[PDB]
């Protein structure tokens, strides 16, 4: 690894669900300076299991958008990469807070 | 460069 | 009679070790690899930041799954599609912890 | 044996006009129908540009072609995959002209 | 339709291919003012069908990097959307030049 | 505001 470690070689994540928003999105703050918009979003497979996602909205303009519209109940298409929100709890174990960080949301209800 |  | 939604990961990268065959007894066997993606993104010199996402993948299907542990290597680039996954399971407390994998179905060999 | 590749397309747009089934004796039954999709792009006041593209969308699949002929109507918004298909066909002349559409394997209502 | 025809609600134009490149690729200049980078793709379906596809770049430092490193017989994963290239030809007759504008390559040879 |  160095400055030359540049690794133009391309790799693609991205993640699309279309499914029900869990609850009403709420606000934070991450660090001390990135306003984000988070709610949930299940989706269901026919196999049954509902799958329930952590959806982030970081993008400027996108993330009021989200937060002014998304209600529990909505109907939503999104698209994204994934985040695994690997952190430390409080007792040093090592947890995943995974989450899709979304970078495009389509309002269908 | 910045590697996180 | 619920309604139609979408789970749906693509991904194309490079495998971060040789895969495990797991049979943890009971649970049928498993193909398990780790699989690296790379996100480069702009922040003198042009000043460029990067950050590398490392994705578990599971592979259940029966043909899969053996063609995965054969043939996927420790740096081989693939394209995988698949459904992610979280892998809720109670811990020795009385909630709930994650382990979120991608369930893949479909790789395609690109070395 | 080619190796694998892909074709893939994913729309979500709304319909044009009710679809037309369409049976030219030979080939077999299609619904045929238009989606459009807006792309909007920025360029006193914001200026701000919009485009509509307008698909052509063919159902082939026997079960599908008719879910689509029954239940699309103008001003329906659907999501759907399917793979696109050139048309080429020889006219009057010696060389191939084309009619693009995407075959869709896929539909989901959205309204 | 008016100004206020602003059509914020959002669709879905994407397209993703993986496939071989059937001829080095060329540089245009559409009306007088925008280069771009055009080369062909070929995909196959089992059922066989060899089905060719026009790329067009029009990404600035995307259509440079797909110029100098595609080559024919390159295999290349890309993503972008679908425009049809509608126009008249000598005789009136209105013809469809159907492209693939990537805005993401992904060099796999 | 401007449309193709
Ligand atoms: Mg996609
Ligand atoms: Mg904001
Ligand atoms: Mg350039």
């Amino acid at each position: 690894e160095t400055t030359t470690s540049l690794v133009l070689e391309r790799s693609l994540n991205r993640v699309h669900l279309l499914g029900r928003v869990g609850q009403d999105p709420v606000l934070r703050q991450v660090e001390g300076k990135n306003p984000v918009t988070i709610f949930s979003l299940a989706t269901n497979e026919m196999w049954q299991k509902t799958t329930w996602h952590r959806i982030s909205v970081f993008r400027p303009g996108l993330r009021d958008v989200a937060y002014q519209y998304v209600k529990k109940g909505s109907r939503i298409y999104l698209e994204g990469k994934i985040d695994y929100g690997e952190y430390m709890d409080k007792n040093n174990v090592r947890r995943q807070a995974t989450t899709i960080i979304a970078d495009n949301i389509i309002f269908l209800s | 460069s910045s590697s996180s």
